[PDB]
RNA sequence: UGCAUGGUUGUCGCAGCUCGUGCCGUGAGGUGAGCGCCCACAUCGGUAGUUAC
RNA sequence: CGGGCUUGAGUUCAGUGGCGGCAGGCGGAAUUCGUGGUGUAGCGGUGAAAUGCAUAGAUAUCACGAGGAACUCCGAUGCGAAGGCAGCUUGCCAUACUGCGACUGACACUGAAGCACGAAGGCGUGGGUAUCAAACAGGAUUAGAUACCCUGGUAGUCCACGCAGUAAACGAUGAUUACUAGGAGUUUGCUCAAGCUUCACAGCGAAAGCGUUAAGUAAUCCACCUGGGGAGUACGCCGGCAACGGUGAAACUCAAAGGAAUUGACGGGGGCCCGACAGCGGAGGAACAUGUGGUUUAUUCGAUGAUAC
Protein backbone atom coordinates (compact mmCIF):
# COMPACT_ATOMS: atom_id res chain seq x y z
CA UNK A 1 0.00 0.00 0.00
CA UNK A 2 2.02 2.94 -1.35
CA UNK A 3 0.63 6.47 -1.05
CA UNK A 4 2.43 8.99 -3.26
CA UNK A 5 1.40 12.51 -2.27
CA UNK A 6 2.58 16.01 -3.14
CA UNK A 7 1.46 19.63 -2.93
CA UNK A 8 -0.85 19.10 -5.93
CA UNK A 9 -2.14 15.50 -5.97
CA UNK A 10 -2.41 12.30 -3.93
CA UNK A 11 -2.39 8.85 -5.55
CA UNK A 12 -2.54 5.38 -3.99
CA UNK A 13 -1.31 2.06 -5.38
CA UNK A 14 -1.94 -1.38 -3.87
CA UNK A 15 -0.16 -4.51 -5.08
CA UNK A 16 -3.18 -4.87 -8.30
CA UNK A 17 -5.12 -1.61 -8.21
CA UNK A 18 -4.63 2.14 -7.93
CA UNK A 19 -6.60 5.34 -7.44
CA UNK A 20 -6.12 9.10 -7.49
CA UNK A 21 -7.98 12.32 -6.76
CA UNK A 22 -7.99 13.26 -10.44
CA UNK A 23 -9.53 9.90 -11.27
CA UNK A 24 -12.08 10.36 -8.47
CA UNK A 25 -13.13 13.75 -9.86
CA UNK A 26 -11.39 16.53 -7.95
CA UNK A 27 -9.42 18.78 -10.31
CA UNK A 28 -8.01 21.92 -8.67
CA UNK A 29 -7.71 23.19 -5.08
CA UNK A 30 -9.41 19.95 -3.97
CA UNK A 31 -6.96 17.13 -4.77
CA UNK A 32 -4.92 18.12 -1.70
CA UNK A 33 -7.98 17.97 0.57
CA UNK A 34 -9.10 15.39 3.14
CA UNK A 35 -12.25 14.49 1.19
CA UNK A 36 -10.59 13.56 -2.11
CA UNK A 37 -7.92 11.38 -0.49
CA UNK A 38 -10.52 9.39 1.45
CA UNK A 39 -12.67 9.06 -1.68
CA UNK A 40 -9.73 7.69 -3.68
CA UNK A 41 -8.85 5.37 -0.81
CA UNK A 42 -12.43 4.05 -0.79
CA UNK A 43 -12.33 3.63 -4.58
CA UNK A 44 -9.18 1.52 -4.29
CA UNK A 45 -10.39 -0.34 -1.19
CA UNK A 46 -13.58 -1.46 -2.95
CA UNK A 47 -11.35 -3.72 -5.05
CA UNK A 48 -8.72 -4.26 -2.33
CA UNK A 49 -11.17 -5.98 0.02
CA UNK A 50 -12.57 -7.95 -2.94
CA UNK A 51 -9.14 -9.33 -3.82
CA UNK A 52 -8.30 -12.07 -1.30
CA UNK A 53 -5.37 -10.11 0.17
CA UNK A 54 -5.47 -8.56 3.64
CA UNK A 55 -1.20 -4.07 4.76
CA UNK A 56 1.95 -2.02 5.31
CA UNK A 57 1.89 1.65 4.30
CA UNK A 58 4.60 3.35 2.23
CA UNK A 59 3.58 7.02 2.35
CA UNK A 60 6.19 8.92 0.35
CA UNK A 61 5.22 12.55 -0.20
CA UNK A 62 3.98 15.32 2.08
CA UNK A 63 0.35 16.32 1.56
CA UNK A 64 -3.02 16.86 3.18
CA UNK A 65 -4.94 13.59 3.11
CA UNK A 66 -2.49 10.81 3.95
CA UNK A 67 -4.22 10.28 7.30
CA UNK A 68 -7.64 10.20 5.63
CA UNK A 69 -6.47 7.67 3.03
CA UNK A 70 -4.87 5.45 5.69
CA UNK A 71 -8.00 5.61 7.86
CA UNK A 72 -10.30 4.78 4.94
CA UNK A 73 -8.08 1.87 3.85
CA UNK A 74 -8.07 0.52 7.41
CA UNK A 75 -11.83 0.94 7.76
CA UNK A 76 -12.72 -0.73 4.45
CA UNK A 77 -11.75 -4.40 4.35
CA UNK A 78 -8.19 -5.00 5.57
CA UNK A 79 -6.56 -2.95 8.33
CA UNK A 80 -3.36 -0.91 8.18
CA UNK A 81 -0.81 -3.30 9.69
CA UNK A 82 2.01 -0.74 9.93
CA UNK A 83 2.48 2.80 8.60
CA UNK A 84 6.23 2.85 7.91
CA UNK A 85 7.24 6.26 6.57
CA UNK A 86 9.40 6.20 3.44
CA UNK A 87 9.50 9.96 2.87
CA UNK A 88 12.76 10.60 0.91
CA UNK A 89 18.13 14.32 -0.28
CA UNK A 90 21.48 14.69 1.50
CA UNK A 91 22.42 17.89 -0.38
CA UNK A 92 21.72 16.47 -3.83
CA UNK A 93 20.64 18.27 -6.99
CA UNK A 94 20.03 22.00 -7.24
CA UNK A 95 16.27 22.79 -7.47
CA UNK B 1 22.21 56.29 1.38
CA UNK B 2 19.70 58.57 -0.31
CA UNK B 3 19.45 56.06 -3.16
CA UNK B 4 19.23 58.57 -6.00
CA UNK B 5 23.02 58.94 -5.88
CA UNK B 6 23.50 55.40 -7.22
CA UNK B 7 20.78 55.78 -9.87
CA UNK B 8 22.87 58.17 -11.96
CA UNK B 9 25.90 55.86 -11.78
CA UNK B 10 23.76 52.86 -12.75
CA UNK B 11 22.20 54.74 -15.66
CA UNK B 12 25.44 55.92 -17.27
CA UNK B 13 26.91 52.41 -17.01
CA UNK B 14 23.94 51.21 -19.06
CA UNK B 15 24.62 53.76 -21.83
CA UNK B 16 28.33 52.88 -21.87
CA UNK B 17 27.77 49.11 -21.92
CA UNK B 18 25.07 49.39 -24.60
CA UNK B 19 27.14 51.69 -26.83
CA UNK B 20 29.95 49.13 -27.07
CA UNK B 21 27.65 46.25 -28.05
CA UNK B 22 26.42 48.11 -31.15
CA UNK B 23 29.89 47.79 -32.74
CA UNK B 24 31.23 44.61 -31.09
CA UNK B 25 30.71 42.16 -33.96
CA UNK B 26 30.50 45.12 -36.37
CA UNK B 27 33.86 45.08 -38.13
C1' U C 1 -15.65 92.44 -7.38
C1' G C 2 -18.28 86.27 -2.15
C1' C C 3 -10.22 85.84 -4.49
C1' A C 4 -11.48 92.80 -0.12
C1' U C 5 -15.95 91.90 4.12
C1' G C 6 -19.99 91.50 8.46
C1' G C 7 -23.83 88.43 9.60
C1' U C 8 -26.09 83.77 8.37
C1' U C 9 -25.61 78.19 5.79
C1' G C 10 -23.82 73.32 3.95
C1' U C 11 -19.75 69.78 4.39
C1' C C 12 -15.38 67.78 6.57
C1' G C 13 -18.16 63.72 10.84
C1' C C 14 -15.60 64.54 14.09
C1' A C 15 -12.95 62.53 20.85
C1' G C 16 -9.19 65.20 22.05
C1' C C 17 -9.11 71.24 22.49
C1' U C 18 -6.05 74.89 25.74
C1' C C 19 -3.33 77.24 30.21
C1' G C 20 1.50 76.66 33.74
C1' U C 21 6.30 73.70 36.09
C1' G C 22 10.33 70.54 35.57
C1' C C 23 13.32 67.51 32.59
C1' C C 24 15.72 65.65 27.67
C1' G C 25 18.09 67.83 22.85
C1' U C 26 23.58 72.23 19.82
C1' G C 27 19.10 72.81 17.46
C1' A C 28 14.38 72.01 14.37
C1' G C 29 11.83 69.60 18.52
C1' G C 30 9.82 65.40 22.92
C1' U C 31 7.12 65.04 27.28
C1' G C 32 -1.21 70.46 38.10
C1' A C 33 -6.01 73.33 36.17
C1' G C 34 -11.16 74.92 32.33
C1' C C 35 -14.35 71.70 28.88
C1' G C 36 -17.26 67.18 26.86
C1' C C 37 -27.96 69.25 28.81
C1' C C 38 -33.07 70.43 27.31
C1' C C 39 -38.35 69.68 24.91
C1' A C 40 -42.28 66.09 23.65
C1' C C 41 -44.56 61.11 24.33
C1' A C 42 -46.35 56.43 29.02
C1' U C 43 -48.26 55.26 33.78
C1' C C 44 -50.95 57.72 38.75
C1' G C 45 -52.21 61.79 42.25
C1' G C 46 -54.27 66.84 43.88
C1' U C 47 -56.80 71.27 42.39
C1' A C 48 -60.94 74.16 37.14
C1' G C 49 -65.68 73.62 35.06
C1' U C 50 -67.51 76.95 29.54
C1' U C 51 -69.38 77.57 23.57
C1' A C 52 -66.10 70.74 26.47
C1' C C 53 -68.44 65.82 28.63
C1' C D 1 82.41 56.05 14.23
C1' G D 2 84.03 52.41 18.17
C1' G D 3 82.12 49.17 21.88
C1' G D 4 78.08 47.15 25.46
C1' C D 5 72.62 45.50 27.43
C1' U D 6 68.10 42.59 26.82
C1' U D 7 62.96 44.32 27.46
C1' G D 8 61.85 44.86 20.91
C1' A D 9 62.89 41.33 16.88
C1' G D 10 64.35 36.57 15.48
C1' U D 11 66.25 31.04 16.24
C1' U D 12 65.72 26.43 19.18
C1' C D 13 62.76 23.20 22.60
C1' A D 14 58.06 21.45 24.84
C1' G D 15 52.80 21.62 24.97
C1' U D 16 48.06 22.77 22.36
C1' G D 17 45.56 23.16 17.94
C1' G D 18 42.75 23.96 13.43
C1' C D 19 35.73 23.94 7.47
C1' G D 20 44.55 26.49 6.31
C1' G D 21 46.98 24.56 1.16
C1' C D 22 48.15 20.54 -2.35
C1' A D 23 47.65 15.40 -3.82
C1' G D 24 45.88 10.13 -3.72
C1' G D 25 41.93 6.73 -2.25
C1' C D 26 36.73 5.39 -0.03
C1' G D 27 31.49 6.34 0.65
C1' G D 28 25.39 6.51 1.42
C1' A D 29 20.89 9.42 0.33
C1' A D 30 18.59 11.78 -3.72
C1' U D 31 18.39 12.00 -8.88
C1' U D 32 19.14 10.72 -14.80
C1' C D 33 19.02 7.14 -18.76
C1' G D 34 18.66 2.04 -20.88
C1' U D 35 16.43 -2.99 -20.36
C1' G D 36 12.86 -6.13 -18.22
C1' G D 37 7.94 -7.79 -13.88
C1' U D 38 2.63 -5.58 -11.93
C1' G D 39 -0.98 -2.50 -13.70
C1' U D 40 -4.35 1.07 -16.41
C1' A D 41 -7.25 6.86 -17.08
C1' G D 42 -4.65 9.88 -16.32
C1' C D 43 -0.16 12.63 -15.00
C1' G D 44 1.97 17.44 -14.52
C1' G D 45 1.22 22.54 -13.60
C1' U D 46 -1.64 27.03 -11.79
C1' G D 47 -4.79 32.34 -8.36
C1' A D 48 -7.71 29.64 -12.61
C1' A D 49 -5.88 27.35 -16.94
C1' A D 50 -3.16 25.92 -21.15
C1' U D 51 1.25 24.57 -23.86
C1' G D 52 3.50 19.35 -22.69
C1' C D 53 4.07 13.28 -21.39
C1' A D 54 0.25 9.05 -21.98
C1' U D 55 -3.96 2.74 -24.73
C1' A D 56 1.57 1.37 -31.61
C1' G D 57 0.74 1.50 -23.77
C1' A D 58 1.61 6.80 -19.02
C1' U D 59 1.89 8.39 -13.56
C1' A D 60 2.87 4.95 -9.97
C1' U D 61 5.52 0.41 -8.47
C1' C D 62 9.49 -3.98 -8.27
C1' A D 63 14.14 -5.19 -10.12
C1' C D 64 19.07 -5.38 -13.21
C1' G D 65 22.79 -2.47 -16.11
C1' A D 66 25.51 2.44 -17.41
C1' G D 67 26.70 7.09 -15.46
C1' G D 68 27.24 12.73 -13.58
C1' A D 69 26.81 16.35 -9.74
C1' A D 70 26.30 17.84 -4.53
C1' C D 71 27.88 16.58 0.60
C1' U D 72 21.46 16.30 5.41
C1' C D 73 21.97 15.82 10.94
C1' C D 74 26.48 17.82 13.67
C1' G D 75 26.24 23.49 12.48
C1' A D 76 26.92 28.24 15.61
C1' U D 77 32.20 27.94 15.99
C1' G D 78 37.10 27.87 13.94
C1' C D 79 41.12 28.86 10.24
C1' G D 80 43.43 31.89 6.29
C1' A D 81 47.18 38.06 3.93
C1' A D 82 42.80 38.74 1.28
C1' G D 83 39.70 36.21 -2.33
C1' G D 84 37.89 32.15 0.55
C1' C D 85 37.68 27.20 3.39
C1' A D 86 32.42 21.93 5.58
C1' G D 87 31.06 13.84 3.53
C1' C D 88 35.25 9.97 5.51
C1' U D 89 40.45 8.82 5.46
C1' U D 90 45.78 9.04 4.36
C1' G D 91 50.36 11.41 2.72
C1' C D 92 53.27 15.87 1.99
C1' C D 93 53.50 21.01 3.37
C1' A D 94 52.65 25.66 5.73
C1' U D 95 51.08 28.33 9.99
C1' A D 96 49.24 29.98 14.74
C1' C D 97 48.99 30.35 20.33
C1' U D 98 51.27 29.53 25.04
C1' G D 99 55.44 28.94 27.77
C1' C D 100 61.75 27.88 28.58
C1' G D 101 65.70 30.34 32.66
C1' A D 102 68.40 27.59 25.64
C1' C D 103 70.68 31.15 21.92
C1' U D 104 72.00 35.97 18.90
C1' G D 105 72.30 40.91 20.14
C1' A D 106 68.33 46.47 17.64
C1' C D 107 69.26 42.34 13.46
C1' A D 108 63.08 46.93 13.89
C1' C D 109 58.42 49.64 11.28
C1' U D 110 56.48 51.22 6.78
C1' G D 111 57.03 51.07 1.80
C1' A D 112 56.50 54.94 -4.35
C1' A D 113 58.28 51.41 -8.47
C1' G D 114 57.94 45.92 -9.15
C1' C D 115 56.30 40.90 -8.14
C1' A D 116 52.70 37.13 -6.30
C1' C D 117 47.80 35.66 -5.10
C1' G D 118 43.01 37.25 -6.30
C1' A D 119 34.61 35.44 -5.91
C1' A D 120 31.25 35.03 -9.85
C1' G D 121 30.75 35.69 -14.92
C1' G D 122 33.93 35.39 -19.56
C1' C D 123 37.97 33.32 -23.38
C1' G D 124 41.38 29.05 -25.76
C1' U D 125 42.68 23.42 -26.25
C1' G D 126 41.25 18.45 -24.63
C1' G D 127 37.70 15.48 -21.65
C1' G D 128 32.91 14.83 -19.57
C1' U D 129 27.85 15.98 -19.47
C1' A D 130 22.96 14.03 -14.17
C1' U D 131 20.48 18.67 -12.14
C1' C D 132 19.70 23.73 -12.87
C1' A D 133 19.65 27.21 -16.58
C1' A D 134 21.13 33.09 -19.88
C1' A D 135 19.89 33.17 -25.34
C1' C D 136 15.91 30.67 -27.91
C1' A D 137 10.54 28.09 -28.48
C1' G D 138 5.63 27.42 -26.95
C1' G D 139 1.42 28.36 -23.26
C1' A D 140 -1.00 32.01 -19.91
C1' U D 141 -2.19 37.46 -17.60
C1' U D 142 -2.73 42.29 -19.66
C1' A D 143 -4.65 47.81 -23.86
C1' G D 144 0.11 45.98 -25.11
C1' A D 145 3.96 41.90 -21.95
C1' U D 146 10.09 42.13 -26.03
C1' A D 147 8.73 40.59 -18.12
C1' C D 148 6.94 38.60 -13.55
C1' C D 149 3.78 32.53 -13.67
C1' C D 150 4.04 27.39 -16.42
C1' U D 151 6.32 23.71 -19.92
C1' G D 152 10.86 22.70 -22.90
C1' G D 153 15.75 24.13 -23.77
C1' U D 154 21.81 25.41 -25.86
C1' A D 155 26.07 27.70 -23.95
C1' G D 156 27.48 27.67 -19.01
C1' U D 157 27.45 25.14 -14.33
C1' C D 158 32.00 19.87 -13.51
C1' C D 159 37.67 18.29 -14.54
C1' A D 160 43.00 19.44 -16.42
C1' C D 161 46.26 23.25 -18.38
C1' G D 162 46.58 28.27 -19.89
C1' C D 163 44.48 33.62 -20.27
C1' A D 164 41.91 37.46 -18.04
C1' G D 165 42.60 40.89 -13.22
C1' U D 166 37.10 42.81 -12.00
C1' A D 167 33.01 43.26 -7.33
C1' A D 168 28.42 46.65 -2.15
C1' A D 169 36.81 42.39 -3.50
C1' C D 170 32.55 46.18 2.83
C1' G D 171 34.00 46.61 9.08
C1' A D 172 31.83 51.35 2.86
C1' U D 173 36.96 52.15 8.77
C1' G D 174 45.44 50.92 5.66
C1' A D 175 49.92 49.05 8.60
C1' U D 176 52.77 49.35 13.30
C1' U D 177 53.59 50.84 18.55
C1' A D 178 52.23 52.61 23.61
C1' C D 179 48.25 54.06 27.11
C1' U D 180 42.83 54.80 29.14
C1' A D 181 36.08 52.67 32.85
C1' G D 182 32.49 49.26 33.80
C1' G D 183 28.29 45.24 32.85
C1' A D 184 26.21 40.53 29.74
C1' G D 185 27.88 35.96 27.12
C1' U D 186 31.22 32.60 24.43
C1' U D 187 35.94 29.25 22.74
C1' U D 188 40.88 27.50 23.93
C1' G D 189 44.94 27.22 26.90
C1' C D 190 44.49 27.46 33.16
C1' U D 191 41.15 32.26 39.29
C1' C D 192 44.67 34.20 34.79
C1' A D 193 45.90 35.14 29.61
C1' A D 194 44.83 34.96 24.57
C1' G D 195 40.59 35.41 20.87
C1' C D 196 35.32 35.91 19.54
C1' U D 197 30.09 39.94 19.77
C1' U D 198 26.43 43.76 21.97
C1' C D 199 24.87 47.77 26.21
C1' A D 200 28.25 51.12 27.67
C1' C D 201 32.60 56.23 31.72
C1' A D 202 35.96 59.76 30.14
C1' G D 203 36.68 61.39 25.48
C1' C D 204 35.46 62.00 20.25
C1' G D 205 31.49 63.34 16.53
C1' A D 206 27.28 67.51 12.59
C1' A D 207 24.30 63.63 14.17
C1' A D 208 23.33 58.53 13.74
C1' G D 209 26.76 56.82 16.74
C1' C D 210 32.36 54.73 18.27
C1' G D 211 34.01 53.52 22.90
C1' U D 212 40.34 48.57 25.13
C1' U D 213 38.66 44.68 18.34
C1' A D 214 37.90 53.30 19.27
C1' A D 215 35.62 56.56 15.19
C1' G D 216 39.52 58.23 22.52
C1' U D 217 45.06 60.04 23.71
C1' A D 218 49.82 60.22 21.12
C1' A D 219 54.30 58.92 17.44
C1' U D 220 56.30 56.69 12.15
C1' C D 221 55.47 55.66 6.95
C1' C D 222 52.21 54.74 2.70
C1' A D 223 47.42 55.49 -0.26
C1' C D 224 43.65 59.12 -1.48
C1' C D 225 40.20 64.14 -1.60
C1' U D 226 39.59 69.72 -2.97
C1' G D 227 31.61 71.86 -5.78
C1' G D 228 27.88 68.95 -9.39
C1' G D 229 27.44 67.37 -14.64
C1' G D 230 30.58 66.61 -19.08
C1' A D 231 33.29 61.71 -17.42
C1' G D 232 36.04 57.40 -15.75
C1' U D 233 34.28 60.20 -21.64
C1' A D 234 37.82 61.63 -25.92
C1' C D 235 43.06 61.35 -27.71
C1' G D 236 47.69 59.02 -27.00
C1' C D 237 50.42 54.97 -24.60
C1' C D 238 50.87 49.91 -22.09
C1' G D 239 48.63 44.94 -21.54
C1' G D 240 45.06 40.90 -23.65
C1' C D 241 43.15 35.65 -28.73
C1' A D 242 38.76 38.42 -27.87
C1' A D 243 35.72 40.41 -23.96
C1' C D 244 38.03 44.33 -22.00
C1' G D 245 41.61 46.27 -18.13
C1' G D 246 45.27 50.28 -16.67
C1' U D 247 46.84 55.66 -17.19
C1' G D 248 43.66 59.76 -17.86
C1' A D 249 41.80 65.66 -20.28
C1' A D 250 39.47 69.84 -22.24
C1' A D 251 35.47 72.76 -24.45
C1' C D 252 30.67 73.76 -22.59
C1' U D 253 27.04 74.05 -18.51
C1' C D 254 24.52 74.96 -13.16
C1' A D 255 24.03 77.21 -8.14
C1' A D 256 23.61 73.87 -6.43
C1' A D 257 24.72 68.66 -5.80
C1' G D 258 25.24 66.24 -0.73
C1' G D 259 25.18 63.98 5.07
C1' A D 260 22.48 63.11 9.72
C1' A D 261 18.28 63.99 12.23
C1' U D 262 12.80 66.71 13.22
C1' U D 263 7.27 67.68 12.31
C1' G D 264 3.63 66.51 8.96
C1' A D 265 1.47 63.85 4.60
C1' C D 266 1.29 59.23 2.10
C1' G D 267 1.98 53.51 1.59
C1' G D 268 -1.30 48.09 -3.27
C1' G D 269 3.74 48.03 5.60
C1' G D 270 1.96 45.75 9.88
C1' G D 271 -1.11 46.08 14.96
C1' C D 272 -5.54 47.57 18.16
C1' C D 273 -10.59 48.99 18.39
C1' C D 274 -15.50 51.00 16.74
C1' G D 275 -19.59 51.40 12.32
C1' A D 276 -20.22 49.53 5.71
C1' C D 277 -20.98 44.43 4.12
C1' A D 278 -29.50 39.25 5.96
C1' G D 279 -35.41 41.60 4.29
C1' C D 280 -38.85 45.14 2.06
C1' G D 281 -40.21 49.03 -1.62
C1' G D 282 -38.57 52.05 -5.52
C1' A D 283 -35.40 54.47 -9.91
C1' G D 284 -33.14 52.78 -14.81
C1' G D 285 -38.54 50.94 -19.69
C1' A D 286 -44.11 54.31 -20.99
C1' A D 287 -47.24 59.07 -20.68
C1' C D 288 -47.34 63.60 -18.24
C1' A D 289 -45.57 67.53 -14.39
C1' U D 290 -41.22 70.09 -12.89
C1' G D 291 -35.71 71.86 -12.62
C1' U D 292 -31.40 72.14 -15.33
C1' G D 293 -27.78 71.47 -19.69
C1' G D 294 -27.77 72.29 -25.12
C1' U D 295 -29.70 75.04 -29.71
C1' U D 296 -33.11 78.95 -31.32
C1' U D 297 -34.99 84.20 -30.41
C1' A D 298 -35.97 88.44 -25.65
C1' U D 299 -35.78 83.35 -23.63
C1' U D 300 -33.57 88.45 -16.81
C1' C D 301 -29.98 86.81 -12.80
C1' G D 302 -27.89 83.30 -9.63
C1' A D 303 -27.07 77.80 -7.60
C1' U D 304 -22.90 73.40 -11.13
C1' G D 305 -18.58 65.53 -7.38
C1' A D 306 -20.12 64.17 -2.98
C1' U D 307 -22.25 69.30 -0.33
C1' A D 308 -26.34 72.29 -8.07
C1' C D 309 -30.43 70.19 -10.86
K1 LIG E 1 26.17 52.42 21.54
K1 LIG F 1 38.07 33.98 -28.14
Amino acid sequence: AHIHSSFNNIIISLAISWSSAGKMGFRSSKKNTPYAAQMAAQDCAKVAYDMGLRVTVYVKGPGNGRESAIRTIHGAGIEVMEIIDVTPPHNGCRP
Amino acid sequence: PNGKKRKRHKMATHKRKKRLKKNRHKK
